């Protein structure tokens, strides 16, 4: 398997959204998440979230999941400039979701 | 605006060194030249036709991502952290649905994908 085969919501976001050229096609980080969840369906961003529940609750070693997001996933936006962790990370995409 | 996979083609070393010193990617990508950007446009959008035809009839998905793979060098890469600038050989174009294209859909961006 690939990993996006398994994780295609989470892939989506962060190749899609949080592409290269975020700064200029969204803007900042959060007002990437915005245009996520304005344009994206409910259903995708509840499938989103539920691809970040599986990884939160392993409660993996910090830098195997900064692999994961950054590498795998392939995520261009550098988070750990913003974010103490990659778990804070991820918990913040999460609320930025809801109402 | 600007067509985004221009500021992904014949970059030089210090322009993508920038991006990921002072700029807040991981990393940073650029085609080789216009040749090379077209070309692996084309034979990605062609190796993945069937999956941009099921997308633009079934999907409410605002993108599509289309990766391209070879084993041949399109352009280079540098990562936050290191100056060292890798050949790659692979791509990613994003495109959008847009139904006012003959095709259906724009292309929003590409680069090169270690
Ligand atoms: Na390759």
């Amino acid at each position: 398997m690939i990993i996006n085969e398994k994780y295609p919501y989470l892939s989506y976001l962060l190749r899609c959204y949080f592409n290269q050229d975020f700064e200029v096609l969204f803007g900042n980080a959060d007002e990437t998440l915005a245009a996520y969840k304005a344009t994206e369906t409910a259903e995708e961003r509840l499938q989103m979230k539920a691809e970040i529940d599986y990884l939160l609750a392993l409660s993996l070693p910090d830098d195997e999941l900064q692999d994961i997001l950054l590498n795998k996933l392939d995520c261009s936006y550098y988070y750990p400039n913003e974010w103490s962790s990659s778990e804070e990370w991820l918990k913040h995409i999460y609320k930025q979701m809801n109402h | 605006g600007g067509h985004l996979i221009d500021r992904h083609v014949g970059k030089t070393e210090a322009e993508l060194l920038n991006r990921v010193s002072t700029g807040n990617v991981k990393s940073a990508s650029s085609f080789t030249d216009r040749t090379t950007a077209e070309a692996v446009t084309s034979k990605a959008i062609d190796s993945n036709q069937a999956k941009i035809d099921s997308y633009l009839s079934g999907s409410q998905k605002g993108y599509l991502e289309i990766d391209y793979q070879s084993n041949v060098p399109i352009g280079i890469s540098v990562s936050r952290g290191s100056t060292n600038v890798s050949s790659v050989t692979n791509a990613r174009i994003i495109i959008a649905r847009d139904p006012s294209m003959p095709t259906g859909y724009k292309i929003i961006t590409g680069y090169p994908t270690p």
